[PDB]
């Protein structure tokens, strides 16, 4: 499901808005497509399961990613930006406590924060 | 397989860093301290004319 148009409002809320486009689907995964003059847009939905082992516990894996691409230009080469995040929890776990978990950390993620990070701050 | 990139790249940086400069690094002082240690010495030589026996 998720709509068949993905929109990524760049800047947090209030910024400017895209509209990626359905363009494949396979192997549980889906991605977005959107060309650019100068650069290019895309996003990527993923699902999968670990192999069984004997006796442990079993386990899955959901990751979603947004990366972009700029078109080399003059001297300077190719180059992209990527930011991804990932969930992993038991398969017969319960939804609401997992949810909670990731509504925990994409509120702990904000302006400030990314500013710190990248200023290379532990 | 060459790396014509990089070589690009690189090689540009440096000739307009060097271009830019003219084969120096400029450089600024910090503060300037002096250190000046003194010191004296006291020696004595009892005078026995003065003194009892």
């Amino acid at each position: 499901a998720l709509g068949d148009t993905l929109t990524i409002t760049l800047g947090g809320s209030g910024g400017t808005a895209k509209v990626l486009r359905k363009i494949n689907q396979d192997g549980y995964t889906s991605e977005y497509y959107l060309p650019e003059t100068s650069s290019s847009f895309r996003a990527k939905v993923r699902h999968t399961k670990e192999s069984v082992k004997p006796n442990q516990v079993q386990y899955e894996r959901h990751n979603v990613e947004f990366t972009e691409t700029v078109y080399a230009s003059g001297s300077t080469p190719e180059f992209v930006r990527q930011a991804y995040v990932v969930i992993r929890h038991k398969v017969g776990d319960v939804s609401a406590t997992v949810s909670d978990l990731g509504e925990a950390l994409s509120f702990y993620l904000n302006e400030a924060l990314y500013g710190k990070l990248i200023g290379w701050e532990s | 397989l060459m790396p014509w990139s990089w070589m690009v790249d690189w090689f540009g940086n440096v000739g307009t860093f060097l271009q830019a400069s003219n084969n120096t690094i400029g450089a600024s002082p910090g503060l300037v301290n002096i250190m000046t240690t003194t010191t004296t010495n006291h020696q004595f030589s009892v005078k026995r004319d003065l003194s009892d026996g």
